[PDB]
RNA sequence: UUAAUUGGAUUCAACGCCGGGAACCUCACCGGGGGCGACGGCAGGAUGAAGGCCAGGCUGAAGGUCUUGCCGGACGCGCCGAG
């Protein structure tokens, strides 16, 4: 009942070069990685590696909704901005390859009320 | 530097050639005030006339120029009053050292007083 | 050819597979369930029964009865 | 040993005047000059909504600019080239001379 | 206030504790980190002893 | 440096990379044949440029 | 309905209309972070005003602020007018 992504365990994915991992991700993620990380994404990755190495034991918050989830981020907790607040996202192995913004909805679910004046032809 | 330092007397000719030889050279020259600025001027030799006034207490930022006097030629003179020093050259404040570099038509009396100070005490 | 099968690059094994009938249905159900377990935007759209591929929903996609004022 | 002269203008009369003067110069000397060939007119059409706001029936302007052209061939002879090179066309006329 | 001290000076001798940045000449003074020569304007990673 | 936080980013595409040369508006810019003029401004200066309404 | 779902137009003569096919920009809305007062004058200021920085904190990110200490020389939003 272990986890496997294309026939590979999580540990095998940990010791994989970035370029090698791009061949297993889908087309959009392969193109994005081939074009390089943005400088803000670079800063976030530096903080993530620092936290993994045993340093920086403070919550990690970010405005980077377009960051792709990588195998080295699994196990951490990251606070992703959704427009007005930073919401907590816990990285699970099955999240590998998705954008962070996919886990921080920006809109509230709609619960409708009673239609008002002007909502029908005979109500105007 | 400061009145509380007996170097020599207050010769009238020294004030005569240190004060009344810069108003006619202000309109034809450059001026660099400030002991922090001049410390570099004096060390690197940028300054041409070091006029050091006796108004700076304590002997903390004044105890740099007299020790550095014998390292370069530094034709140097002293100013009795500070209120009008900026009026003679600069602005309407109290100045500590107004360095003029290469002034126009300000040579004969300056050379004579510099020779007198060289033959006075160094 | 490998570009003609209905499940290229399988998520578990990584091979190029083709499925029919019950296995196909269970694989689709597993894909949707995996999306739902991680609480991805698409999984939430699947749960609420709303369009998942970016459509506008103000005018069309109406299934119900008229509300009165 | 032949020169190609290209002309363009927004005004038909001036264009005609310059071509006729070059023709007179080529007549005043023993030299063959292929007649002024008319190339197709260039038309610039721009269609715009008339109203500054968006209220009322939509109505449109169709603005047009027309640029006429001519082509002249002559054999490069200095006795004839000096006369044509010293002609001054009006400011609204472009003239270009090349040797082929 | 005033910041000009920590330069070792006696009655007639002058020598600076903080050296000048090699890209420029003397007179400009660095910081006193102890770990490295901050130098204020350019920067160096040399691990001053 | 404080003036850095007043300055605009120099874009090369999008609506923000083109302004009317007469009034400064963004938006409905006529790009035909190198003109850079709003639809509003082109209507009132078209006769001065040599355009005519034949039909 | 929402933190906000920016605003105009309602018979013909409002509703693929505002040349309105908005990912950034556009933008006017919402959450958050910074910056700006020619000219007259007040406290002030070379015994140096205002302004500018290597490194590491705070931070979404920032000499924005801070800590560590360097820089440069003449105007001056801590104040009232005024723009
Ligand atoms: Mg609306
Ligand atoms: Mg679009
Ligand atoms: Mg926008
Ligand atoms: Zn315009």
């Amino acid at each position: 009942k272990e986890f496997r992504y294309r026939g590979y365990t999580l540990e095998q994915l940990m010791n994989m070069s970035l370029e090698e991992l791009a061949k297993l991700l889908p087309a959009r993620q392969r193109r994005s990685l081939k074009r390089g990380l943005t400088p803000e994404q670079k800063k976030l990755l530096r903080k993530i590696r620092l936290a993994k190495k045993g340093k920086y034991n403070k919550p990690i918050r970010t405005h980077c909704r377009d960051m792709i989830v990588l195998p080295e981020m699994v196990g951490l907790t990251i606070y992703v901005h959704n427009g007005k607040e930073f919401v907590p996202v816990e990285i699970k192995p099955e999240m590998i390859g998705h954008y962070l913004g996919e886990f921080a909805p920006t809109r509230k679910r709609v619960q409708h009320g009673a239609p008002g004046i002007g909502a029908t032809r005979s109500s105007m | 530097a400061k009145p509380s330092y007996v170097k020599f007397e207050v010769p009238k000719e020294l004030a005569e050639k240190a004060l009344q030889a810069v108003e006619i050279a202000r309109d034809t020259g450059k001026i660099r005030k400030g002991t922090n600025e001049t410390t570099k001027a004096v060390e690197r030799g940028q300054a041409k006339l070091v006029i050091i006034a006796e108004d700076v207490d304590p002997e903390e930022i004044v105890a740099h120029l007299p020790p550095l006097c014998e390292e370069k030629e530094i034709p140097y003179i002293y100013v009795p009053s500070k209120k009008e020093l900026g009026a003679a050259a600069g602005i309407e404040v109290a100045a500590a050292s107004v360095a003029i570099i290469e002034p126009g038509k300000a040579r004969d009396l300056v050379e004579e007083i510099a020779m007198k100070v060289r033959e006075l005490m160094k | 050819p490998r570009w003609a099968v209905n499940r290229p690059k399988d998520y578990e094994t990584g091979r190029d597979l083709h499925l029919i009938t019950a296995k196909l249905d269970m694989a689709i159900r597993e894909d949707i369930m995996r999306l739902r377990r991680i609480r991805a935007y698409r999984g939430i759209r699947h749960e609420l029964g709303l369009p998942v591929r970016g459509q506008r929903t103000r005018s069309n996609f109406r299934r119900g009865q008229t509300v009165g004022v | 040993q032949k020169a190609r002269i290209k002309l363009a203008s927004t005004n038909v009369r001036s264009l005609e005047e310059v071509a006729n003067q070059i023709k007179q110069i080529a007549e005043r000397t023993g030299v063959r000059m292929s007649g002024p060939i008319p190339l197709p007119t260039k038309r610039i059409r721009i269609v715009t909504r008339k109203s500054p706001d968006g209220e009322g029936s939509a109505t449109f302007d169709r603005w047009e600019l027309r640029i006429h052209k001519r082509l002249i061939d002559i054999e490069a002879d200095e006795r004839a080239m000096r006369q044509i090179m010293r002609i001054r066309v009006p400011e609204d006329v472009t003239i270009e001379i090349e040797l082929i | 206030g005033q910041k000009w001290k920590l330069y070792i000076v006696k009655d007639g001798k002058v020598i600076r504790k903080n050296k000048f940045c090699p890209r420029c000449g003397p007179g400009v003074f660095m910081a006193d980190h102890g770990d490295r020569w901050a130098c204020g304007r350019c920067g160096y990673t040399e691990w001053k002893k | 440096a404080k003036a850095d936080y007043n300055k605009r980013k120099p874009r090369k595409f999008g609506k923000g990379a083109r302004r009317c040369i007469r009034c400064g508006q963004y938006g409905p810019i006529i790009r035909i044949h190198g003109l850079m003029l709003c639809r509003h401004c082109f209507r009132e200066v078209a006769p001065k440029l040599g355009f005519r309404k034949y039909e």
